[PDB]
């Protein structure tokens, strides 16, 4: 899922 | 706390047909990844929860704010590229079913009773703060901001729709009717991929990988 | 007017393992015509809305009855034959998420907050009047019972349990949860009948006919 | 539905 987790890293 | 004003805030700083649903369902969840960030205490959970809670809630939650956005078109929804979809346009490309079930258990009853768009701030943030989500750390601590969100909520309908006192649950007894047209929406989805037709945007394909 | 103890009476009035737990809700179908006979205004409703209501809701209506009769029980659901079926047993046929889902969604949620027979009752006759259900000739009329349900269920809640405010919303909040595994179980039922292995008996199979 | 209007028409 490393859409999502990139984005929500900041 | 859980402020319902800084539940308006976050949906205030956000604001073939298939294809065209599929393409700003995809731009849409860039939005929605923002939105959730502005809900009090979810960027403090961990990073782990809050990629469950979003994997779990996302089309529920698009869903939702395409119906509120909805509500003064007849017979449609509006997207947030600015296009009107009408339920000609989806019963004449094979969807008509679904499309119906947002007019009529959504569109058309928040319509009716007026939803506001705190109170709908406070449904996306229920369905955000999801404690069955799969995989969850701690699930009493997402169980624990759910409450504090219906607490707040409840408290706001009584203040402001004094006068209507089913009000509250009136805005819960719509979340039965989200949770089965999100499900048959993921169906349709995976349908799509499966057939391979429709293009699938990258955000959209993801949150159809398995976990 | 809905009084809760006419729901409460209702309740009170009707009280591998595929193979058995199938068995088990097609001797219960029976039943639940007879409870919903019993929830004030059902009866009175015409005989094709009746149907439509028990169509629509008879797998979560199940659900719901056979969860809440377990919440005594660890890790498993005791059927209406007497039987109890563990965690262990429904993994071992093969539907071992559904039936976890059951457990930790509704089981356990309803152990922790002690659900009574009353509240039980009414989230029921909630599910059994279902304005969003396709067909009705008076989805206004239904949609009225609803109300009165979930008004008489808060008025309970509120009177009965004063310390815990949260209480009405905690009820109303396990219906999505209810939803999704009601909707879950039907995909099993399909399957099953499709592949032909287990027996279906004949209440069960027309519940699963086209409408 | 023949087995659910039998039973609820009484």
């Amino acid at each position: 899922h490393k859409i999502l987790h990139r984005l929500l890293q900041d | 706390d859980m402020p319902v004003e800084r539940i308006l805030e976050a949906e205030l700083a956000v604001e073939d047909p298939v294809t065209n649903i599929c393409q700003a369902a995809d731009k849409q969840l860039f939005t929605l990844v923002e939105w959730a960030k502005r809900i009090p205490h979810f960027s403090e959970l961990p990073l782990d929860d809050q990629v469950i809670l979003l994997r779990a809630g996302w089309n529920e939650l698009l869903i939702a704010s395409f119906s509120h956005r909805s509500i003064a078109v007849k017979d449609g929804i509006l997207l947030a590229t600015g296009l009107h979809v009408h339920r000609n346009s989806a019963h004449s490309a094979g969807v008509g079913a679904i499309f119906d079930r947002v007019l009529t258990e959504l569109v058309s009853k928040m319509r009716d009773m007026q939803m506001d768009k705190t109170e709908l701030g406070c449904l996306r943030a229920i369905v955000l703060f999801n404690p069955d989500s799969k995989g969850l750390s701690n699930p009493a601590e997402v169980e624990a901001l759910r409450e504090k969100v219906y607490a707040s909520l409840e408290a706001y309908c009584k203040h402001k729709y004094p006068e209507q006192p089913g009000r509250f649950a009136k805005l819960l007894l719509r979340l039965p009717a989200l949770r089965s047209i999100g499900l048959k929406c993921l169906e349709h989805l995976f349908f799509f991929k499966l057939i391979g037709d429709t293009p699938i945007d990258t955000f959209l394909m993801e949150m159809l990988e398995a976990p």
